[PDB]
């Protein structure tokens, strides 16, 4: 079925195959499957999605910010300066708890200190000294 | 260590800590010749089955023993030349004692020797070990003694021996034997109560003749020297144990 | 290789083949025993007589090196003499070189450490042997060591060896938990012999002649093995 | 005889790491605890035995070695790998640096000869590498008191409060807390002893343990008095009962 | 499926009299995957496609652009060699990338730093092999 | 068994499974790998002859190198490889001197190949009980031809197996059979020097990939007047111009 | 022995045609350590980024990343310390031999191939490992003034400009492929360094505990150059006036 | 059938206890050709015929010269016979100006058995392949013995090795009390020394040059019949 | 593995031995290189592998590496094992040059470093000299030109121009077309013209990555500017205009 669909773009409709059908595809790991598929035959553009920067992840921080509260006394960057390339998708993650740890109290106004708090809840304990290496 | 295994180089404990490569030897000297140690009450003696393969060959011509210095009678059994190898050993050695202690060598001290050459024949993995089972049994002023040898070097000190395809028949009679004479029998009488054996052991390969030899030494009869016999001795041997066992 | 040689460990962090030189060392079924004194030690070694045809003054499992020291050996004897041998040409070396006789502990603190050597460069391999020893010293009194294929050398109170080295054993510590003594009294060169045959026939229950067993004695400038015959002393009590 | 120079250790295998270190240094963690750490003043290195049988002595069996009046160590891994090494380490410090000059050596470099007794183990043909990761303890005049660990390859750090072996990790993030960067001597000893205490079930009986230090002189065991220019052995053990009553104080 | 071969493989060579016919296929990768049905009985002879030559890149792409502005002349003999092997076919999408980098223009303007910069580009993407030995 | 060879080639001085040893015959092979040679034995002298192997046209080929003299009166051709040659020939002519200084005559011919076939065992065992010196056998099949005065005009066949033979004529190279066939039919006992010469030429123009000529074959001859030399191109281009008439027809 | 001893994979080759060991060990390093090495005009400097960063894990007294061959000569060494005390000890004797018997310091492109020397050595006899290691090289003379070299495991020196090494280097050349002048002063080349080491590692924090640099001069007119390896205090110097 | 380990080296026991490697030596010489040979009390024999490789070519050579009260033959593989005769030359030259009482026969088979004993033990090294025969003369007479790689040297009347064998041994054994009771007649149990080697072979023309004979005696120094001398003896 | 001869020993079936063919298999993966004898000269000629304006270009260690005032030797492939050989080849001629009171041939020359890779490669516990290698220049006192191409098998062969490394047979077919034995070209520049031309197919108009020599009589040994060279770069380039 991968043997088909490879012909199915060429030799037989590749005159009007990929004429205006336009795929996308969505993966990792490209290092393992098939050369075939991903040259300029069929695709285009290998293009890649790293993490973020600093200056991303403040945005990506702000944006599943919106509808939590009237909240106030926030600087919500420099959560990202304690924050390393991790993701610009776990990020609401951290954004989540923090009204959670404070539903847990039931102040529904938030504070910076919970960021704080909700950083270091996920990889602190997501964690050998054999350096013979110089 | 049947497989994907341990028993074919030398110097790996298969896991009951056992040298495979060496359990394969003794059954070599057991598909092989026949030969016995005795010890008289004064001294020692032996003999073999020397093994016409052929007719074209001469009695006392080509032997199956050899000997140290003057008195350390020595045979061999299974393979005869990893045999004749150490037995250049055998007599090296024992002029390296002479000459620094001025005199020649007692027994017990030898096994010393020749019960370690072996050994380290065992341990590496680059040689194999000597497939024999060898004897020797000599004389000094401590009196007698006899030694058996093994390839992993188990010597002890026997007063009977014996080897080769016929071991359970042949060291059977020499139970057999001892248990009617405690006293320990004096040297030409053992002779003929030995020959019995070969001329009995022979059994099992009754598609052939053969023939046999001697040893003899004993204090008594040779100063307690080594060498063999002949004329008439053991030809009223041969006929006679032959005789009384029809 | 990973199981068949040496010099490479397993990927756990230990090795396979020198566990298995323990191993051969209960290969004859035998046990031994040793014990103490203000003067004096003891030990002994079962014997097994198969086809009787040997010559029971040849058997030997013991080699008195020299005075002052003494030995016996476990597992079988081929690979035992060589490690007797050298000890034997060593106080040859020490005496000759160091003006006097060798101490046990300097002995087992060499005899052991060559076959650490024996185990890094894998050409010999190790011998197959776990080994004792014996002597009345001068400083530190009758002491004892073990010694083994790969070189935990242990002074002792006393020991225990064979197959059977858990409960002979546990005849023994019973009463070193009782008396409150390393040491053991009766210091002369008998009683303390049948101490040690009447606790392990107690954990045994055999009897014996003076053909299936003997005895080892450490004393002043002395060493040997005697006859038997005090196997009847333990007659007078029961 | 002995054919085989065949070089043992030197097949990097794809990634990079060796492979019989990373599985030598598989036995030191599986081996039981021990520690040494630093002060202004003094240094102490200790750990425990686990005689497994009552009956073997357990004052012969010296874990702690010397190998200079001013230096000491301890390991924690294989035994009979460890009192091979020393004979030839001490036997070093007589002859590359004493027999030459005179003095007992600095330990800026002992510690870098006794790695080079190491790496040509892991490197010559059909050899394994030594089962120990041992640490030494000693006393300068350029740079005083100081401590420093070693590996089986030879890469030897320095550190400050340490422990390697079986718990070691639990000792490493215990010891930082209650540590202080000028604990002297007498409460160091406490809380390396504690350090330990934790680490073991079965017994703390006071003859258990061996430990040591290296402090300052002590010539009423010089012997040989009567020589200003002979100071006193800096390093000096302890025995079963002055430990045995800093022991009561927990 | 083996049923699928043995009567076509059958029908093959079944037939003769092919005063006409011309039975032919093609794959990427055969030295491990198809049988020992090689016969001149069944199948004859073998021929082989692989990566050009530079003289052989050399005709390949102009003619492309020919039906293409060049709204300047670049020199592409000078742009490309024979050490990265390329594929046939990143070209074609070399001659669009920088119509590409054009359509990240309002000029549709033709230059020779747009394949520039797409040869950087595309092969940031292809492996690139350690010269350690310098071998 | 399945597999008598690939299981035990691989042990160097291990006899096979059914007697003949492995990295011997594996080495009597690449002698045909190479160019062939030839060589005649003859009463008024002995001629040599090889290919060279024109691989590309800028290769000087007078300057390729088939073909050497040992000594004055004796020379040798090759085949297969070269750089393992050159070893036996830079101690096979020592032979020669050295004889012609601790005795100080003139050395025979098979006083000498025995010095150099022996020389080819070094590997696994020795000669005169000399452990050894080099890993692995090496094969050039090596034909030497000299004069001397209790036999006269000989030839011999070295072979890396240690064996060599009297041959009055032999063949090299893959061609050998393909042509020895053709000499044992043609080979009488009372020729000359010169129509040898002719005869050999008609092999090469039989045996070789593409038509010959000066530089494509060479050859060498031997005489008790001059000893041992070679022939130069013109010369070679002359034997070859009078060839054709007598296959004319 | 020969059939179960595998002496064999040691110094041979592919049938693509190529070694194993050595790209092995000349990856191997990639897990380990980073330094670099530049050239400025005025000066020379290094630089080394540790990882071994447990607090306390006395990393004050001396260092790894950085050794000595003389009074003119330093390196930035990288691998296993236990292959670099060995070629090391072979190196100081060696300017303590040439002057020894020609009154005079080093032409040091002849010492590399000295080093490198041993390291072929070991990948074409025996059937030994390499040294697992790659240095660095930074050293003037006379009849060539500055230099800078750089070696590998194998025995293939080259001479270069300005260098990475170990980790995630093949951005951090062309991280800085575009800021190399050569006019090249030294105090505008401290700027690159922290420039190159800040945007690569773990931890942007960069305690000065896990940095390690070095530098070379000429103060003296008409005198040597000044070897300084740069401690604590005076590294933590210029690693705030850049204001980080 | 199936593969077998334990042939890898010469080092190894098989399971039973045989030494593989070691047969597939003495393969060889039954594989290899003939040389053959038997005992008078005051003379004795050698006799081998030749092989080639086409007519062009000469025979090989297979009887070697070692001294004048010895000689010996081979047959399979030549190296190794030239390693022990270039080597057994000395022994019976070392004894001929060291102790001038010249060698007897048996001790020379009683220290070259012991040669190929420690060539077949070690690694690094090979097994001597062949099985030669030997005669001589001495004190004791004249005397015939035998040579294997195993080292098992055996004295004898006469004895036939090699391909096609057996029946010539067997008229060996068919005809024993007769060729042996002579003394002084060399050249009559030669002519039952050749119709033996008449047993089993082709050879349907003038055998002069496929054969080669010496012979020595309580008089006769070792010398080669060889050529058209030889062809009388046919 | 002192000795164990492991599989250099180890004859084929085919007859090759696996590890030399893998040798100069491996060797073309390295820079070209190139050499030709005219009239009365002797020329040569690499490459620089495009660098990132990094590689330093001072003191690079080189492809033409002398030996004496008239002999040179370039070389391809691996550089570690090329630093030897040239070491112990111009050591034997400062001997050479002593113990015989004259200097070295060429023909004495190649005839060694032909013979000594033999050595390393019929010998235990060694591995072959990944790399094939030329050599180029006069003998004393003589007008004939001579250069000798090696390989690691241990054969020497002359030639009059030959190519080795990456992409030769890309580059040799240009050379025999234009060069012949029929004809040197006259004198330096010809050669140079002629040579540097047959490069271009591989070169991408680098002309900072090539770099040349040349020999005259009378050991007059130098190495050219790269200005002189770009200036035949370009005028080459300017008869391209058909």
């Amino acid at each position: 079925v991968q043997r088909t669909m490879l012909e199915l773009l060429n030799q037989l409709d590749g005159f009007e195959t990929s004429k205006n059908i336009k795929i996308i595809m969505a993966t990792n790991r490209l290092d393992i499957l098939d050369p075939a598929l991903l040259r300029p035959g069929r695709i285009d553009r290998k293009i890649e999605f790293p993490p973020p920067s600093v200056a991303a992840r403040a945005e990506i921080l702000r944006i599943h910010s919106r509808k939590m509260n009237l909240t106030r006394g926030i600087n919500l960057r420099k959560v990202a300066e304690k924050m390393n390339g991790c993701s610009g998708a776990d990020v609401k993650g951290v954004c989540t708890e923090a009204g959670m740890y404070a539903l847990r109290e039931r102040r529904i106004h938030v504070t910076q200190e919970d960021f704080e708090l909700a950083v270091g809840k996920v990889m602190n304990k997501n964690q050998s000294v054999a350096k013979l290496f110089k | 260590s049947i497989g994907t295994g341990y028993d074919l180089s030398n110097s790996v404990f298969s896991p009951d800590g056992r040298n495979f490569q060496v359990e394969y030897a003794v059954k070599a000297v057991e598909n092989g010749t026949t030969s016995i140690g005795i010890k008289c009450n004064d001294g020692v003696v032996f003999a073999v089955e020397k093994l016409i393969t052929s007719k074209l060959l001469v009695p006392q011509k080509n032997v199956k023993i050899q000997v140290v210095d003057r008195h350390i009678g020595c045979v061999y059994s299974g393979l005869i030349p990893d045999g004749r190898h150490l037995v250049n050993r055998g007599r090296e050695e024992a002029a390296s004692f002479k000459k620094l202690y001025k005199t020649p060598i007692p027994i017990p001290a030898f096994a010393d020797r020749l019960g370690q050459y072996v050994q380290a024949h065992t341990l590496y993995n680059s040689v194999r070990p000597f497939g024999v089972s060898t004897i020797f049994g000599g004389v000094d002023k401590n009196g007698a003694h006899l030694y058996m040898l093994e390839p992993s070097g188990s010597y002890w000190g026997y007063k009977g021996a014996a080897t080769g395809k016929g071991r359970q028949s042949a060291k059977a009679e020499l139970e057999k034997l001892v248990d009617h004479h405690p006293e320990g029998l004096s040297a030409r009488e053992a002779v003929k109560q030995a020959a019995k054996i070969i001329y009995l052991a022979h059994e099992d390969n009754k598609e052939k003749d053969f023939e046999l030899e001697i040893s003899w030494c004993s204090l008594s009869e040779t100063n307690g020297l080594h060498k063999f016999v002949k004329g008439d001795l053991l030809q009223e041997a041969i006929d006679f144990a032959q005789k009384e066992i029809n | 290789g990973y199981d068949r040689h040496i010099t490479i460990f397993s990927p756990e962090g230990r090795l396979y083949q020198v566990e298995y030189a323990f191993k051969a060392t209960n290969q004859t079924n035998i046990n031994s025993l040793a014990v103490r004194g203000k003067d004096c030690t003891v030990v002994i070694s079962q014997k097994k007589v198969p086809d009787k045809l040997l010559d029971p003054t040849t058997v030997s499992y013991i080699f008195c090196i020299s005075r002052t020291i003494g030995m016996v050996v476990n597992g079988p004897i081929p690979d035992a003499r060589n490690a007797a041998l050298r000890a034997k040409a060593e106080a040859a070396e020490f005496r000759y070189k160091y003006g006097y006789d060798m101490p046990c502990d300097v002995l087992a603190k060499r005899m052991a450490n060559l076959s650490q050597i024996y185990t890094q460069r894998a050409y010999m391999r190790p011998l197959g042997v776990i080994l004792t020893f014996v002597s009345v010293d001068e400083e530190l009194g009758p002491s004892i060591y073990k010694t083994d294929p790969a070189g935990y050398y242990v002074g002792y109170k006393a020991t225990a060896t064979g197959p059977k080295q858990q409960e002979i054993t546990t005849n023994l510590e019973n009463h070193f938990k009782k008396s409150k003594i390393d040491h053991i009294n009766e210091e002369s060169w008998e009683k303390v012999v049948e101490f040690a045959i009447t606790h392990m026939i107690d954990a045994l229950g055999t009897e014996f002649s003076k053909n299936d067993l003997e005895v080892g004695v450490a004393t002043k400038d002395k060493f040997f093995t005697l006859s038997a015959e005090n196997i009847e002393e333990r007659l007078v009590a029961i | 005889m002995t054919d085989r120079y065949s070089f043992s250790l030197t097949t990097f295998s794809p990634s990079g790491k060796l492979g019989q270190i990373d599985y030598a240094l598989t036995a030191v963690k599986q081996g039981v605890t021990s520690l040494g750490i630093k002060a202004t003043n003094g240094v102490v290195i200790a750990t425990e035995k686990k005689s497994s049988s009552p009956l073997a002595m357990s004052e012969t069996l010296s874990k702690v070695s010397l190998l200079t009046p001013d230096i000491g160590a301890v390991y924690s891994g294989m035994g009979p790998d460890y009192r091979v090494l020393v004979d030839k380490s001490r036997k070093v410090a007589h002859t590359s640096y004493k027999r030459i000059y005179g003095e007992y050596p600095p330990t800026k470099l002992l510690v870098s000869e006794v790695a080079k007794i190491m790496q040509e183990a892991t490197q010559s043909g059909g050899v394994r590498p030594f089962g120990v990761s041992l640490l030494i303890a000693g006393h300068d005049e350029f740079n005083g008191f100081s401590l420093y660990q070693v590996d089986p390859s030879g890469s030897y750090f320095p550190w400050k409060a340490t422990a390697i072996g079986k718990g070691s990790v639990a000792a490493k993030t215990f010891l930082e807390k209650r540590w202080n960067d000028e604990l002297e001597l007498e409460d160091a000893i406490h809380i390396a002893l504690l350090t330990l205490k934790e680490s073991v079930e079965g017994e703390f009986n006071g003859d258990t343990i061996e430990l040591a230090i290296i402090g300052d002189e002590n010539p009423d065991l010089l012997g040989y008095t009567g020589i200003p220019t002979d100071k006193g052995p800096r390093f000096r053990k302890l025995t079963s009962q002055e430990i045995n009553d800093r022991l009561e104080a927990l | 499926i083996q049923r699928t071969m043995l009567e076509l493989l059958n029908q093959l060579d079944g037939f003769d009299d092919r005063g006409d016919v011309k039975v032919i296929m093609a794959t990427n990768k055969i030295e491990t995957l198809d049988p020992a049905l090689i016969r001149p009985g069944r199948i004859d002879r073998k021929i082989l496609f692989e990566n050009p030559d530079l003289s052989t890149k050399k005709k390949i792409l102009g003619i492309h652009t020919s039906k293409m502005n060049l709204s300047e002349d670049v020199n592409l003999e000078t742009l490309v060699t024979t050490k990265d092997d390329l594929s046939g076919a990143d070209i074609q999408a070399m001659c669009t990338e920088a119509g590409l980098l054009a359509l990240r223009e309002r000029r549709m303007q033709v230059t020779a730093e747009d394949f520039k910069q797409a040869k950087e580009r595309v092969m940031k993407n292809k492996v690139e092999e350690n010269l350690e030995g310098l071998y | 068994m399945f597999l008598t060879r690939s299981e035990y080639d691989r042990g160097v001085s291990t006899f096979s499974p059914e007697g003949r040893l492995f990295q011997v015959e594996y080495s009597l092979e690449a002698i045909k790998l190479g160019s062939t040679a030839i060589g005649i034995a003859t009463k008024e002298g002995v001629v040599l002859g090889v290919e060279k192997r024109a691989t590309s046209p800028l290769l000087e080929s007078d300057s390729i190198e088939k073909i050497v003299e040992i000594d004055r009166h004796i020379g040798c051709a090759m085949s297969g490889l070269t750089a393992d040659a050159r070893s036996m020939i830079e101690h096979a002519r020592t032979a020669a001197v050295t004889h012609n200084l601790y005795y100080d005559e003139d050395i025979n011919v098979e006083s000498l190949t025995q010095s150099v076939c022996d020389l080819a065992l070094r590997f696994g065992e020795g000669a005169s009980g000399e452990e050894r010196l080099m890993s692995r056998p090496f094969g050039v099949a090596l034909l030497i031809a000299g004069h001397d005065a209790d036999d006269g005009y000989q030839l011999f066949h070295a072979e890396p197996s240690g064996t060599f033979y009297r041959y009055n004529a032999k063949a090299i190279g893959s061609g050998s059979e393909g042509a020895q066939a053709e000499l044992l039919n043609e080979w009488h006992s009372s020729l000359t020097l010169k129509e040898a010469e002719l005869l050999v030429l008609k092999i090469l123009k039989q045996v070789m990939e593409e038509k010959l000529d000066e530089n494509n074959a060479q050859l060498s001859c031997i005489t008790k007047q001059d000893g041992f030399k070679i022939y130069d191109n013109e010369k070679t281009a002359e034997l070859i111009k009078e060839l054709k008439e007598k296959e004319a027809a | 022995m020969g059939s179960r001893r595998y002496d064999s994979r040691t110094t041979i080759f592919s049938p693509e045609g190529r070694l194993y060991q050595v790209e092995y060990a000349l990856e191997s390093i990639s897990h380990a350590g980073t330094a670099i090495g530049i050239m400025a005009s005025d000066g020379i400097v290094l630089a080394a980024e540790r990882k071994v960063t447990s607090t306390l894990l006395e990393q004050d007294t001396s260092t790894e990343k950085l050794y000595k061959l003389n009074d003119k000569i330093a390196v930035a060494v990288a691998g296993l310390t236990a292959d670099a005390e060995i070629l090391i000890n072979t190196a100081r004797i060696h300017a303590q031999n040439y002057l020894k018997t020609y009154n005079e310091d080093i032409p040091v492109e002849i010492l590399v191939r000295r080093l490198s020397d041993i390291k072929q050595g070991y990948t074409q006899h025996g059937g030994l490992r390499p040294f697992g290691v790659s240095f660095i090289y930074a050293g003037y003379d006379d009849r060539y003034g500055y230099q800078l070299y750089t070696s590998n495991p194998s025995g293939n020196y080259t001479g270069w400009k300005a260098i990475s090494v170990g980790a995630n280097t093949s951005a951090a050349q062309t991280l800085l492929q575009m800021d190399y002048k050569d006019d090249m002063k030294v105090d505008d080349a401290i700027e690159l360094a922290l420039k190159t080491l800040s945007k690569t590692t773990d931890s942007s924090a960069l305690t000065y505990d896990r940095l390690e640099f070095a530098t070379i001069r000429k103060g003296a007119n008409d005198g040597e150059v000044y070897q300084k390896i740069f401690k604590p205090q005076e590294i933590k110097d210029i690693l705030v006036k850049t204001g980080i | 059938m199936f593969r077998n380990n334990y042939d890898g080296d010469t080092v190894t026991f098989s399971p039973t206890g045989r030494l593989f490697q070691v047969e597939y030596a003495l393969e060889a010489i039954k594989q290899g050709s003939v040389t053959v040979g038997l005992r008078s009390n005051t003379h004795a024999v050698l006799v081998a015929l030749k092989r080639n490789a086409d007519e062009l070519s000469s025979y090989q050579k297979k009887i070697i010269k070692c001294d004048e009260h010895m000689g010996l033959s081979l047959a399979g593989l030549a190296p190794d016979a030239r390693v022990l005769s270039n080597y057994l030359r000395q022994q019976c030259n070392y004894s001929s100006l060291v102790f001038n009482r010249k060698l007897a026969v048996e001790r020379a088979g009683h220290l070259l058995c012991d040669k190929a004993q420690k060539n077949t033990q070690s690694y690094g090294g090979r097994p001597y392949g062949v099985g030669l025969l030997i005669i001589g003369y001495d004190k004791s007479g004249a005397h015939l013995l035998e040579f294997q790689p195993s080292g098992n040297v055996t004295e004898l009347y006469g004895t036939a090795i090699g391909a096609r064998s057996q029946g010539a041994k067997t008229y060996l054994e068919r005809t024993l009390d007769t060729f042996i009771k002579i003394d002084g007649n060399p050249d009559e149990l030669i002519k039952a020394g050749v119709e033996a080697i008449s047993q089993s072979l082709r050879d349907e023309s003038l055998t002069v040059d496929n054969l080669s004979i010496a012979i020595v005696g309580k008089d006769t120094p070792f010398t080669i019949y060889d050529g058209e001398a030889v062809a009388k003896y046919i | 593995m002192s000795g164990y001869d492991r599989a250099l020993s180890i004859f084929s079936p085919d007859g090759h031995i696996f590890q030399v063919e893998y040798a100069l298999e491996a060797v073309k993966r390295g820079t070209c290189a190139v050499g030709v004898k005219g009239k009365n000269c002797v020329v040569l000629g690499c490459e620089r592998r495009s660098t990132l304006k990094l590689q330093d270009t001072r003191i690079t260690p080189s492809k033409v590496s002398k030996i004496d005032s008239h002999v040179v030797l370039s070389f391809s492939g691996l550089n570690a094992d090329s630093r030897i050989l040239i070491e112990k080849a111009r050591v034997e001629a400062q001997s050479h040059r002593l113990t015989l009171e004259d200097p070295v041939t060429v023909e004495y020359l190649t005839r060694y470093v032909a013979g000594v890779q033999q050595r390393y490669t019929q010998s235990g516990g060694v591995r072959p000299f990944g790399v094939s290698t030329l050599i180029a220049g006069f003998d004393p006192r003589d007008d004939e030109p001579k250069l000798y191409q090696t390989e690691p098998s241990g054969i020497y062969s002359s030639w009059s121009a030959q190519t080795i490394g990456r992409n030769s047979k890309t580059v040799r077919e240009f050379l025999e077309k234009n060069y012949d034995r029929k004809e040197p070209p006259a004198t330096v520049e010809e050669c140079v013209k002629l040579t540097v031309r047959s490069l271009l197919e591989v070169v991408q108009t680098g002309a900072k990555n090539i770099e040349i020599t040349v020999v005259k009589p009378d050991s007059d040994i130098v190495a050219l500017s790269s200005e002189e060279i770009n200036q035949y770069v370009t005028q080459i380039e300017q008869e391209k205009q058909e």
